[PDB]
């Protein structure tokens, strides 16, 4: 009764033995390199010696697919997820892989979304630990704090002041401006760049800040701090649901007391708990005012949003466009409206699909109040939903690692030769561009350079005047 | 159309011409206070039901009798709430309303014909059937419950309705006593009124009832029946038998319609149906002449000394007889050459249609006697009746008998019907005598006669006594022992193998087999290694039952010396047996002229015949198939042949195959391997026990089915050492034959359909070969009782496993019996019909299962659940021959509870854990730091208990992930449980010992194998072959109940019409409008759920399906709207039949309070433990979250 049709060998157990391995330990694709676990011997029908068994057939060992998100690959195929890049070999990845990275989102008036992708609503009025890697035992790099005034429900009027203590250095983002009140002890790798309505701001290998100059704060992570920073953007380790942990090492059930929890002064008072309050003052008792939120919220959904409903989940940045929408007044200058959008827009195109949803209606821009062309400045600005944030300046003449790949906004296109300066917003010859060359990098003027800081011996800091390089030697702290 | 019937079990006292029965009565009204008007002649039978084939019956039961009654009805269908029979089929209360009706009480019936039961396109105009009271089959039978059920073609809507009924006082309702042979409950020809036309032919619709195995002949005489379009002389009833019959009456006047068994000459079996207007001569000297018969020349000499052997009290073989002898000339003085093999018969008389015979009769012997034909009706004198007249010693005759249309055979019969001629003036005693001869009727020849001559009742027993025995005066004729010495069994009166027919290889022979004498019982004719082809088709045994002839077509392509006998033991080892002398005169599919390899051994193994579900344990011997040619490791059974028991394991092969089984008898005793299909080219079959044989051959269209029937055929096979007590030791097996291009060449079977092998016998313990030991390790007129079994495979009670099939497949099952007389099996499967194929296609609902035929059905479940396949013999079903079969849907495959939380933590259990990931954790989609059941050891399993025994479809599996690595199970193995001490790995379609299931590739694709064919268990558990790091599982049950009643009613999919869902208020404004016909689960929208405009403990949600269905569980559902969660969190369910009249459902004497969701997002789901049968739902929120909101989803099945 064992009618193994061929070329499948049938294995019948010797009954005696009671250690050979059978039809249980059959060999597949998914497991040739694991180890069988079998009970007792098991009689059948078996893929002849040079072959495996894949579903209901049998293939050649050479030609076995890897395994990927609901998908078969057959072998020498190439795979990209996220930052890095694969290719099938032997049943595996074989990576050619760059660091990762992820974003903690300051979206909304008082709304919140960590590493792990958890959003959550708190109202502090505080100042807050944005993000810190001193959590137990730490290395003590970084520390990012945000402050808020003005974003309790008269929300219309809401201000945030960002803290950054990074190697030393004291760096304050507010009212749209970035003022650097003590200078980092590298400043080889801090760089500042203001693109279209961005600016970015890299304070290291792995640590970058996305403002819009109004109200989106992003910090940008690689994933070498997945079990080193703490605080309103969760611990980073990849779970969503324990993000809620306080400063304590203790999950909380509500999302105000994880935000008091990580409060810097006690000199504020701390936020109570209130119920919520789906319509506020605007929306309250005002169905058509509802609708109208509504029906301006629905865009995230839409045809041009529809590329990114596969990739970005929508229902927090719905959520958050209805919570603002219902603060304001009017609907076509609603600044949180406009900036929610956006937030949404850049986040579908760091994933690739760039949407260009602005038009004169509803939120418009235009570079035309900068475009002044007859006033000496020969540049072209132009808008552009996701262009390149670190194209080389006169300020930036050396390509910098940008966090994302691209931004919205206003960018100044030049002719071909020419590079744009931001000092005189106009496009020069590459060599008028007061920038230093050191070590086959160029930096602008009044920027330093550190060369060798871990020797002593060779550690040097080199300054640009103007165009003449001054490097001096470090000097030993004892 | 609608058809209402009001019945009522009316208690009378009645005369067969007074007993007390009880008797389904037809009413007026519904108050069951006037009776319609029933015909004089229907007698003890119920109301006629008459059903066209789309129309569907509502009847009204009122018991008023003494005792509950039901109405079972055969060939119809309906849904369990019309069965009318109570058995462990696992329905709600509400559905077990039709098994009792206690007195006082009432219920109604709903009976669906459907396309299903219509007649075929060759059954006739009405298919016939029964009603019957099934509360206790035997009491209920025998006190008279019992009614006919025509199901007819559409438009059908001069006949009878005939019940031949056996009714045993001592067995009724009433005992707390005779048994009448009845028509319609009449005795002694007492039925009136059965009146016939003139020339019209008419249809009869017989029933035959009986609680206990008692098969009739019944004869009208000078008429015969065309049954299926064939022609014969009679109706050869069982004692639970439909069939339809049809009758030309052409001569005006009386006659009798009787059973012709002799013991029933007293019974009373008798009617009276009143007919009213509404070229080629052959020539033949026959005389009788007396002379000494050898019933056994050439043997030499237990049962040979005691039936030849002469003695003190013994004759011998020779006997005084009178024979008919052929001769030449018209002055009888030489006779015709004479043949051994027609031995005691008479000559060879041959007519077709039209053709007449001229018989020339001279009684030479020293009494009177006759000639006259059975069969032939147009019988006279050539220059009351010629049947009675005597022709005195030395006298002449002469008689004429013509050949009518009424006589030969149809085109469907073969060409000639056998028949006989005998002498009528003392019917039995001038049989026993020697007077019989062979007659063919034939349409525009080797005969073999078993014939059982009692000599004590020969008339020329004294002259026997007086010239074989020394001392006449010392006989005592009442002696047992020498009346048994007397009673000859033979084959053309040829006792103890004295008859040898010899035929030539490769030639075509047609046997006349004749079945007359003192024999009361059918006989199982058969030759031993022959299939012959009767009524167009190739089959093995032939059922004879008494003064009845059949002709049978067969190819001696089997050389060698065989054995023609009869299944009947008593009369095999008396000698009548006669010998036969036959002699010449690259990556590919796993799944997309050959020999079958075969192993079986005969193997001793404990057998408690299901009663262990102190015990008796028998030891019994079976067929047991091996893996391979050691047999050393049998082969595993798994869930599609489960359901074998006992019997052995299926032989499958194709015609032009070639079958090869190696037979090894493990056994303590010489055992045999015999199939009729085992050709050669006499041989000792005879495997002593460590010995092994080998039997070889090619399968030819003679052992294979017919272009017309269906795609395969079933033949028994088992050991032929002894016939009897081999059977009663438990060796049987199903060898199925099938048509070309028709098995699956990597599995085997053939899959379009689903087979079942079932075989019905009484296993007689102290009929084995193993009594005395059985005796000795279980005892430490009711004794023998205790050691029959009425078994189905091995099983009684309803303890048959592995009869799970799927609904709207085709099932194809194979019925055998074997055993003694009383093994006649009224197989029934309640509720379903099946078809048989002989030449054409018939539709059936009953089936009689004669010893040694294999019959081949097939049939098409409609409704799903726990259906019964039973014997509607009384006897027989009292004693437990009966089981259950559950017919699934495929469209129930529902979550059991791992992600939804219904299967609590205490139900799910594992080998071990590692570290805190406890067993509880693996559940689908669980998230967390921990959220999967995780070991660090191998060889582990983890266990789910469900608390009740349920179908499971399928399983969703998923790894998991830690810090950095990802955890799954690549491989792994299933085994379950009903109690959790036996556990049974599964199979399903596998190829090999087990079916092996893949797992995940990483940590979050869920991976989905199925069961197919499913699993019946309470217990499941999972055994990991292959894991990645850890053995880590987040796992999901798919599976439904047993009744199939656990899939959602239309509310996700919107299957509900928008006019169906209405509340007593909803709320609505300029923009958003929750409006109730937007309450559907999971819908996505804006006012995406019902909202009543006022906020109020008395609100409620009615969904109203039109049509009666049955609610299982009911899901609920919140909504996020304008940022507000707002949701039912406690609710409570009411019920309505019509609109206007609700109940609330209370559970446990008070009102049940639904717990209903904790967030808005996920469902909840709240199962009825009792089923609410209901047309109108209501659903009344109590307590609520932000708003009264509220999306729904029923989940549940149809009903009546
Ligand atoms: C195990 O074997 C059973 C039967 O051999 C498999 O079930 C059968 O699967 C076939 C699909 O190849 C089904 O045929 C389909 O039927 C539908 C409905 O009539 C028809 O529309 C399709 O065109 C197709 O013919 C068949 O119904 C089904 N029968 C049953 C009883 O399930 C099963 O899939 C096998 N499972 C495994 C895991 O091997
Ligand atoms: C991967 O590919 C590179 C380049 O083809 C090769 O050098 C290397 O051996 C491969 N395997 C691994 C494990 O890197
Ligand atoms: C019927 O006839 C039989 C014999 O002919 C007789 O013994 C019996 O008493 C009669 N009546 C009944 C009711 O059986
Ligand atoms: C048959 O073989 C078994 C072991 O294989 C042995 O125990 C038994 O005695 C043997 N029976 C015989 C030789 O009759
Ligand atoms: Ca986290
Ligand atoms: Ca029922
Ligand atoms: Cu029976
Ligand atoms: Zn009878």
């Amino acid at each position: 009764s064992l009618s193994c049709r061929p070329p499948m060998v049938k294995l019948v157990c010797p009954a005696d033995n009671l250690r050979a391995e059978g039809l249980e330990c059959t060999k597949t694709c998914q497991n040739y390199d694991l180890e069988c676990m079998s009970m007792g011997c098991v009689s059948g029908c078996l893929c002849p010696p040079g072959m495996v068994r894949h579903e209901n057939r049998c293939v050649a060992l050479e030609r076995c697919p890897c395994f990927h998100q609901g998908k078969e690959y057959a072998p020498g195929e190439t795979v990209k997820i996220g930052c890095n890049t694969c290719v099938c070999r032997d049943r595996k990845w074989n990576c050619t892989d760059h660091v990762c990275d992820a974003t903690c989102s300051t979206i909304g008036m008082a709304h919140y979304l960590t590493f792990d992708g958890l959003k959550y609503l708190f109202p502090g009025e505080c100042q807050y630990v944005l993000v810190q890697d001193y959590c137990g035992s730490n290395p003590g790099t970084f520390r990012i704090l945000v402050g808020n005034k003005g974003c309790s429900h008269p929300s219309v009027k809401c201000k945030k002041r960002v803290t950054i203590l990074v190697e030393g250095g004291e760096i304050e983002l507010f009212d749209g401006e970035v003022n650097v009140k003590r200078p980092m002890k590298d400043e080889t790798h801090f760089e500042v760049v203001e693109s279209g309505r961005y600016i970015i701001l890299l304070l290291g290998k792995a640590l970058s800040v996305v403002w819009d100059r109004h109200l989106s704060i992003s910090v940008v992570l690689k994933q070498t701090y997945q079990e080193k920073v703490c605080g309103l953007c969760g611990n980073f380790d990849g779970i969503q649901n324990n993000d809620l942990t306080s400063s304590n090492l203790q999950v909380e059930e509500d999302p105000v007391d994880f935000g008091n929890s990580w409060k810097v002064s006690s000199q504020c008072a701390d936020t109570r708990k209130v119920p919520l309050d789906s319509s506020p003052a605007t929306c309250h008792n005002n169905i058509m005012k509802q609708t109208m939120v509504d029906s301006s919220c629905r865009i995230l959904t839409s045809d041009v949003f529809q590329d990114c409903n596969k990739l970005v989940d929508p229902e927090p940045y719905l959520d958050v466009c209805i919570y603002d929408t219902c603060s304001c007044e009017s609907i076509g200058d609603c600044a949180a409206f406009c900036d929610t959008i956006a937030a949404y827009a850049h986040v579908c195109a760091q994933h690739g699909k760039v949407v260009t949803w602005r038009t004169a209606t509803l939120c418009p821009q235009s570079c035309e109040e900068r475009n002044l062309r007859e006033n000496g400045y020969e540049a072209e600005w132009r808008y552009n939903s996701c262009a390149p944030a670190c194209q080389v300046t006169c300020q930036h003449p050396e390509p910098l690692a940008c966090p994302v790949q691209c931004v919205e906004g206003c960018h100044a296109h030049c002719p071909p030769g020419k590079i744009l300066d931001e000092l005189l917003q106009t496009c020069v010859d590459p060599e008028d561009c007061p920038v230093c060359e050191v070590a086959g990098r160029r930096f602008a003027s009044g920027k330093k350079v550190t060369l060798n800081p871990s020797d002593p011996e060779h550690c040097q800091i080199c300054h640009c005047d103007v165009v003449n390089l001054t490097c001096e030697a470090c000097q030993e702290p004892g | 159309a609608t058809r209402r019937y009001y019945l009522g079990a009316v208690e009378l006292s009645w005369d067969y011409m007074v007993y007390k029965k009880t008797l389904f009565v037809e009413f007026t009204d519904h108050l069951f206070n006037i009776a319609k008007p029933r015909p004089p002649w229907m007698g003890l039978l119920g109301p006629t039901i008459q059903a066209e084939v789309y129309d569907t019956v509502v009847i009204t039961l009122k018991n008023m009798a003494s005792h509950p009654v039901s109405l079972h009805a055969v060939g119809v269908s309906y849904w369990k709430a019309s069965e009318g029979a109570e058995y462990d089929d696992q329905t709600s209360q509400r559905e077990k309303e039709d098994d009792k009706v206690f007195p006082g009480g009432s219920h109604t019936y709903v009976w669906q014909v459907l396309k299903e039961n219509g007649p075929m396109a060759s059954d006739p105009l009405c298919l016939t059937y029964s009603y019957l009271s099934h509360v206790d089959l035997v009491k209920d039978l025998n006190s008279g419950l019992i009614g006919a059920l025509l199901v007819c073609r559409e438009g059908s809507l001069h006949k009878f309705i005939l019940l031949f009924a056996v009714f045993d006082e001592g067995k009724s309702w009433h005992s707390e006593w005779p048994k009448m042979h009845t028509v319609n409950g009449y005795v002694n020809r007492s039925l009136p009124g059965l009146i016939g036309c003139h020339r019209k032919s008419v249809y009869w619709h017989v029933i035959g009832m009986g609680t206990t195995p008692e098969v009739h002949s019944i004869f009208l005489e000078g008429h015969t029946f065309l049954v299926r379009n064939h022609r014969q002389a009679s109706l050869e009833i069982s004692p639970i038998t439909f069939l339809t019959a049809q009758t030309l009456l052409m001569d005006l006047g009386q006659f009798l319609l009787f059973c012709h068994i002799s013991s029933h000459q007293h019974d009373g079996m008798e009617a009276y149906v009143k007919v009213d207007s509404c070229p080629k001569t052959w020539v033949h000297y026959i005389a009788a002449e007396e002379e000494d018969w050898d019933y056994a020349p050439l043997v030499l000499a237990s049962y040979k000394s005691q039936y030849l052997n002469n003695g003190p009290q013994r004759i011998g073989r020779k006997y005084k007889k009178v024979r008919f002898m052929a001769y030449t000339d018209e002055t009888f003085k030489t006779r015709e050459a004479i043949q051994h093999e027609s031995g005691i018969l008479g000559p060879l008389l041959y007519g077709e249609v039209g053709d007449t015979l001229l018989i020339i009769f001279k009684n030479q012997a020293s009494r009177p006697y006759n000639i006259y034909p059975h069969g032939i009706t147009d019988v006279r004198p050539l220059y009351k009746h010629l049947k009675d007249f005597p022709i005195l010693p030395g006298e002449i005759f002469k008689y004429k008998w013509t050949v009518t249309v009424e006589d030969g055979p149809t085109k469907s019969d073969p060409r000639c019907l056998t028949r006989y001629y005998s002498s009528f003036v003392n019917m039995e005693r001038d049989l026993a005598s020697g007077l019989i001869g062979p007659l063919l009727i034939c349409y525009k020849r080797n005969v073999i006669l078993f014939s059982v001559f009692d000599e004590n009742r020969s008339w020329y027993l004294t002259e026997n006594i007086q010239r074989f025995l020394p001392n006449p005066a010392g006989v005592q004729l009442e002696d047992p022992e020498f009346q048994a010495s007397n009673i000859m069994h033979s084959i053309n009166g040829y006792v103890f193998d004295s008859l040898q027919l010899s035929v030539c290889l490769h030639e075509v022979a047609y046997w006349y087999i004749l079945s007359i004498g003192a024999q009361t019982d059918f006989l199982s004719v058969f030759f031993s290694g022959y299939t012959f082809k009767h009524k167009m088709v190739y089959e093995d045994t032939l059922t004879l039952f008494p003064f009845s002839g059949e002709t049978v077509f067969m190819s001696m392509e089997n050389p060698g010396l065989w054995i023609l006998g009869c299944h009947n033991s008593d009369f095999r080892n008396r000698g009548m047996t006669a010998l036969l002398k036959v002699s010449s005169c690259e990556d590919f599919d796993i799944y997309d002229k050959k020999t079958r390899h075969y192993f079986i051994a005969a193997v001793e193994r404990l057998w408690d015949y299901g009663m262990s579900s102190s015990v008796p344990q028998f030891k019994k011997v079976v067929f047991q198939e091996f893996t391979d040619g050691s047999f050393t490791q049998p082969l595993y059974r798994g869930e599609l042949n489960e359901h074998l028991g006992l019997l052995g394991p299926y032989i499958r092969a194709e015609v032009e195959d070639n079958i090869m089984v190696t037979f090894r008898n493990q056994a303590s005793r010489p055992y045999s391997f015999y199939s009729s299909l085992i050709s050669y080219e006499p041989r000792k079959n005879f495997v002593k026990p460590n010995e092994t044989k080998t039997y070889f051959w090619k399968v030819q269209h003679h052992m294979a089915p017919t272009k017309d029937e269906f795609d395969c055929k079933a033949w028994a096979y088992f050991s032929d050492v002894d016939l009897e007590k081999d059977v009663h030791s438990g060796l049987i097996g199903p060898l199925l034959v099938c048509h070309t291009n028709t098995l699956n060449p990597a599995h085997g079977r053939q899959v379009t359909v689903q087979e079942f092998a079932l075989f019905f016998t009484i296993f007689d313990e102290t009929k084995s070969w193993y009594f005395t030991e059985n005796m000795e390790r279980n005892c430490r007129p009711t004794f023998k009782e205790n050691y029959r079994f009425h078994a189905i495979n091995g099983y009684i009670m309803d303890t048959l496993p592995g009869l799970v099939m799927a609904q709207d497949q085709r099932i194809r099952w194979y019925l055998l019996s074997m055993g003694s007389n009383e093994n006649i099996h009224s197989i029934h499967f309640s509720g379903h019909v099946f078809t048989v194929r002989k030449k054409e296609e018939y539709k059936m609902a009953l089936y009689n299962l004669y010893p040694g035929v294999f019959e081949t059905v097939e049939m098409l479940p409609s409704k799903a659940g726990i259906w019964r396949v039973e014997c509607l013999i009384g006897e027989h079903l009292h004693a437990g021959m009966s089981t259950l079969f559950l017919v699934y849907s495929n469209k129930c495959q529902t979550p059991l509870g791992m992600a939804s939380g219904h299967i609590r933590d205490f139900q799910i259990t594992a080998s071990g854990q590692y570290g805190q990931w406890a067993p509880k954790l693996a559940r689908l989609h669980y998230s967390g730091s921990i959220n999967a059941w995780s070991t660090k050891e191998p060889f582990s399993w983890i266990k789910v208990d469900l608390l009740a025994p349920m179908i499971i479809h399928g399983i969703k599996t998923q790894g998991a992930r830690q810090k950095f690595s990802s955890l799954y199970i690549s491989q792994f193995i299933i085994m379950y449980s009903l109690d959790g001490k036996k556990w049974q790995t599964y199979r399903g379609n596998s190829t090999g010992t087990l079916m092996v299931f893949f797992g995940n590739v990483d940590s979050s694709g869920i991976k989905h194998n199925i069961f197919n064919p499913p699993i019946i268990a309470r217990y499941i558990r999972l055994h990991p072959t292959h894991y990645s790091i850890r053995s880590t599982l987040r796992m999901e049950l798919m599976g439904c109940d047993l009744n199939s009643c656990s899939m959602p009613l239309g509310m996700e999919s919107k299957a509900i019409s928008d006019a169906q869902i209405t509340a007593s208020s909803y709320f609505t404004n300029m923009f958003a409008t929750w409006s109730p016909s937007k309450a559907r689960l999971h819908l996505q929208g804006r006012s995406n759920a019902w909202r009543p405009q006022v906020n109020n403990p008395k609100e409620w949600l009615q969904v109203d399906f039109q049509k009666t269905m049955k609610v299982t569980g009911v899901t609920t559902q919140g909504v996020k709207s304008l940022l507000t969660s707002m949701y039912v969190k406690e609710f409570l369910i009411s019920s309505s039949q019509d609109g206007h009249q609700w109940t609330l459902f209370f559970q446990n004497g008070k009102v049940k309070v639904f717990q209903g969701n904790q967030d808005s997002f996920t469902p909840v789901v709240n199962s009825l433990d009792p089923p609410l049968l209901t047309r109108y739902l209501r659903i009344h929120p109590q307590s609520w979250v932000h708003q009264i909101a509220l999306r729904m989803e029923v989940l549940g099945c149809e009903a009546q």
